[PDB]
RNA sequence: UUGAGCCUUGAUGUGUAGGAUAGGUGGGAGGCUUUGAAGUGUGGACGCCAGUCUGCAUGGAGCCGACCUUGAAAUACCACC
């Protein structure tokens, strides 16, 4: 609390034209301190972790860390190369003392014989020694075997393109852990992630030494680890001391007190130029003064923006009484088998929630029903009156090099989205993409509007079957809501994986939950009753945790 | 007991200086034992930093009072000049893998100024107890009989601690105190030595003198 | 005014520069071109900065 | 009545396996208690809940080292923490 951790005096960005993303930003963060980031998407708070983390420097201001503090930077997609298996991603982080290792082999032939014995040795050994003194050294392999093991990582040998996400995620977070930081910033940590390695992550944090900064989007993760909440409004940050409940209050009265000064600087203007309008009388004043004040009274106002509270799911063809039906499914990798003995059907205007562990079947499901994979046992049948659209976890296919209009629309000004057809500049902005927006470039953009824009890519195909893996991973609460409600008037029907029991609660009309050992449960009703019927075949028990460590 | 005695006896608040309290630690001979010397030094300086490591070895004119035993599990002739110039046991390096194994014990490191066949064990068996010769520290040198200056000097490993803490035996307190004088500059001066390029407030922070059971009284 | 000024840095280790202006909207990508450098009388990549 | 220090003094640190809450190398072998037990009650804090730490009592004395079945070894002062 004497000293601080990280320091920022007045720190500004500008992206094209000219947007504020960040200005006049002076904070100052001490050690020990934990902090969260909310704010809508857009706002900036990944700029503002980059800008932080050094890899972003074309800032106008100061930022600086304390002149030895090990920095941990988890951004908003990591980057793996997918040839690498696990055993070998890691190693690529801890690469140095393995280096130190062979170096020895090396060191041990020169002493061996006797050339180069000791004449370009001894001096050349002093990295030798520091590398393996100040790290694990030899205790490499048990280290990394207790982190695994910590971690529930996927087995040494699988490989990274096969790997599935949350897997992937995870591995990413282990390269991140290994090398020891102090300052830690995470960009949305929990993003493929289950709820029991969600709790063994906060429980981590909340144990945490260093300083942590998060950029959160779950409002129970925030409040389990946090200890105050940057908002980062619009180039603004606000620092607020407290938990979700109050700053939820605290935000709705600050936009009510700006529209209120809006709505009376507009009252302001008019009447001015109601004055202004008027004539002379006579060889009088007219007052200059007052013109000049009444010009500079249009200092313009940046509108909310973004606010996400509409999406636009297009009418499929008219759907049948047989949707699908799956019979004796059944699917092993190996010995390891995903599902078993697993059938059922499923009915008009449904919505099914598909829940369980990371990497238990649930996307290999989707891969089956749209013709991708090959069960063990078959008879996945499908309506001779359905037409699928999908939507997959990664959003990869697409090139970041293509502005928004090239990318959805194809270049083509008409969309004959399904049966009709609709303008596509119109199409585009009913995903909140206006006019001046639709040149961006897709790399150069955000997380959220990179899920809208899969979303918008994917679903013009106007099929009454909707295949959603995990469509809710990186959209703020106002977007979640508009697609809450623009799930429920579609007539179709949809499948829905999600980790979001919160998001699901509210859609959910069908459940498939997974279980050990290749059990897939199906569950007709929503996740109220669906808790009913567990107490009603009631089983007690609350010893979830094991809560581990990482290293000694 | 008496434990609560030397808690009064020692009020290390206060500053003494390098020799002050040489004669109230000799007044801790009541404790039942040999009591070795184990001196503890700490320094101003960060050890976290993968440079500033520190690791080599020293004499002093009385030995360390224990026994160093460094066996020749080398080949050529050096298990042979050991064998009557200090070497706890000859091992080939045909045999050394079984020597080792079977008693691997020793007060010193093992000697083979050639004979190298491998470094032992790969996996810190022959680094991770410090075993492995490493010349940048002395370990190694072009002198075949000089290894009896292993066991003929009380050569000791500079171990590192991750807050930099030196623990190190003078020549256990048999020796008088006008004998202790000629060790502590000794090692002061080797201390002096091995000083890093990297400095700042005081090269030296704080001695702590003391007994295997007794108080650790402070230098200043 | 759209169009920004930036600078492109000699890769040479030496310090010259130019100077033009480039639409960030558009082209995100970092420019580079092979132009000359009085300094050291030689064709080196110039890459572009702030 | 309280905050921030700053010196001490205690108390703490539970991956798989081994005696089992089992921190960094000591220096090293037995110290320790009987100034009154290993145990049985007895209040508190922690807990990953098996336990250690402790106020506690008519009563009251051998526990741990020693042997490593481990990546690391035996809650044996003081260590500059
Ligand atoms: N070259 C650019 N042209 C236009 N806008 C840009 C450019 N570079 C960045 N931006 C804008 O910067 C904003 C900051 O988004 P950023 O990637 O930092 O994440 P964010 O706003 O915190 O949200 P999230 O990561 O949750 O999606 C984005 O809304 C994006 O539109
Ligand atoms: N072609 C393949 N070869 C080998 N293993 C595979 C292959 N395809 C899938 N797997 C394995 O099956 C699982 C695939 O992950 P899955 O689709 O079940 O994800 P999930 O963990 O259920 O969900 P999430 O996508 O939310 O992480 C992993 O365990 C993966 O190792
Ligand atoms: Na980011
Ligand atoms: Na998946």
């Amino acid at each position: 609390m004497a000293q601080f951790v990280y320091t920022m005096h007045r720190v500004g960005k500008v992206v094209p034209p000219k947007r504020h993303i960040l200005k006049n930003i002076s904070l100052s963060f001490f050690p020990g301190a934990k902090i969260g980031v909310l704010g809508l998407n857009g706002a900036g708070k990944s700029t503002l972790l980059r800008i932080m983390a050094g890899i972003d420097k074309d800032i106008e201001g100061e930022a600086r860390p304390q002149p030895d503090i090990k920095i941990g930077y988890l951004p908003q997609e990591p980057q793996l190369n997918p040839e690498h298996t696990v055993r070998e991603s890691i190693e690529e982080a801890v690469s140095e003392v393995v280096n130190a290792l062979k170096r020895l082999d090396e060191v041990y032939a020169l002493y061996a014989d006797p050339d180069a014995d000791f004449d370009k040795l001894a001096a050349e050994q002093g990295r030798l020694e520091e590398i393996i003194q100040a790290h694990d050294g030899h205790n490499l392999n048990v280290q990394l075997e207790r982190a695994a093991d910590a971690l529930r990582l996927p087995d040494w040998d699988a490989k990274i393109a096969n790997l599935s996400g949350g897997e992937r995620r995870r591995v990413a977070l282990c390269r991140l852990l290994l090398e020891k930081p102090d300052m830690l910033l995470l960009d949305q940590p929990t993003n493929h992630l289950d709820a029991e390695s969600v709790a063994w992550l906060e429980r981590f944090l909340h144990d945490f030494e260093g300083t942590v900064v998060a950029i959160t989007h779950d409002r129970y993760f925030l409040d389990n680890v946090a200890g105050w909440i940057l908002e980062l409004d619009r180039g603004e940050g606000i620092p607020w001391e407290g938990n979700y409940s109050s700053w939820l209050e605290q935000k709705d009265q600050r936009l009510a007190q700006e529209a209120s000064q809006e709505a009376a600087r507009r009252k302001s203007i008019e009447k001015e130029l109601e004055w202004v309008r008027q004539g002379t009388k006579g060889r009088q004043s007219k007052g200059k003064a007052r013109l000049a004040r009444f010009e500079e009274l249009n200092s313009t106002e940046y509108q909310k923006r973004n606010e996400t509270n509409e999406l636009f799911i297009p009418p499929g063809p008219r759907l049948g009484d047989k949707v699908l039906e799956v019979s004796n499914l059944r699917k092993s990798y190996g010995d390891r088998l995903l599902i078993d003995s697993l059938s059922f059907s499923i009915p008009k205007g449904a919505i099914v929630g598909i829940i369980g562990p990371n990497g238990a079947g649930k996307s290999t499901l989707f891969r089956m029903i749209s013709g991708q994979e090959q069960p063990d046992s078959g008879t996945i049948t499908l309506g001779e009156t359905v037409k699928l659209a999908s939507v997959d976890q990664f959003r990869d296919s697409m090139d970041n090099s293509k502005t928004v209009w090239e990318e959805v629309s194809g270049g083509l000004d008409i969309m004959k989205i399904g049966n009709t057809e609709m303008p596509s500049r119109a199409y585009v902005g009913r995903f909140n993409f206006k006019g001046v927006d639709q040149g961006k470039r897709v790399g150069e953009l955000s997380g959220g509007e990179r899920g809208r824009l899969h979303l918008a890519k994917l679903l013009q195909v106007g099929g009454n079957m909707l295949l959603l893996d995990q469509p809710t991973n990186d959209l703020d609460i106002e977007t979640l809501r508009a697609l809450e409600n623009a799930l429920l008037e579609f007539p179709g029907c949809a499948m829905v994986i999600s980790h979001d029991r919160w998001f699901l609660d509210r859609i959910a009309t069908h459940i498939l939950d997974y279980q050990d050992e290749g059990k897939v449960e199906f569950f007709e009703g929503n996740f109220t009753e669906y808790e009913e019927y567990k107490k009603r075949t009631l089983g007690a028990d609350a010893l979830e945790p094991k809560r581990i460590k990482y290293k000694r | 007991k008496r434990m609560r005695v030397i808690r009064e006896k020692v009020d290390a608040t206060k500053q003494y200086d390098i020799n002050e309290a040489i004669a109230l630690l000799k007044e801790l001979a009541t404790a039942k034992f040999v009591e070795s010397v184990d001196v503890a030094v700490n320094l101003g300086i960060d050890a976290r930093k993968s440079d500033q490591n520190v690791r080599g070895a020293t004499v002093l004119p009385h030995g360390t009072g224990r026994s160093v035993r460094v066996a020749v599990f080398t080949q050529g002739a050096n298990a042979e000049a050991a064998k009557a110039a200090g070497a706890e046991l000859v091992g080939m390096e045909d045999l050394a893998d079984q020597i080792k194994k079977g008693e691997m014990n020793f007060d010193v490191v093992i000697a083979s100024p050639d004979a190298m066949r491998v470094v032992g064990q790969l996996g810190q068996v022959l680094g991770p107890r410090g075993l492995m010769p490493n010349p940048k520290v002395g370990t190694v040198t072009p002198n075949v009989a000089e290894a009896v200056k292993n066991a003929k000097a009380g050569q000791v490993r500079y171990r590192n601690d991750k807050n930099g803490i030196i623990h190190t035996t003078i020549g256990k307190v048999d020796f008088d105190a006008d004998k202790l004088k000629e060790n502590l500059e000794a090692l002061l001066v080797a201390l002096k030595k091995a000083k890093p390029t990297q400095a700042k407030g005081v090269y030296i922070k704080k001695v702590s003198i003391s007994t295997t059971m007794g108080a650790g009284v402070a230098v200043d | 005014g759209i169009r920004e000024k930036i600078k492109l840095v000699s890769s040479a280790g030496t310090g010259h520069f130019y100077t033009t202006t480039k639409n960030k909207r558009t082209k995100p990508e970092k420019l580079e071109l092979k132009k000359f450098d009085p300094v050291v009388r030689q064709h080196v990549i110039y890459k572009e900065a702030k």
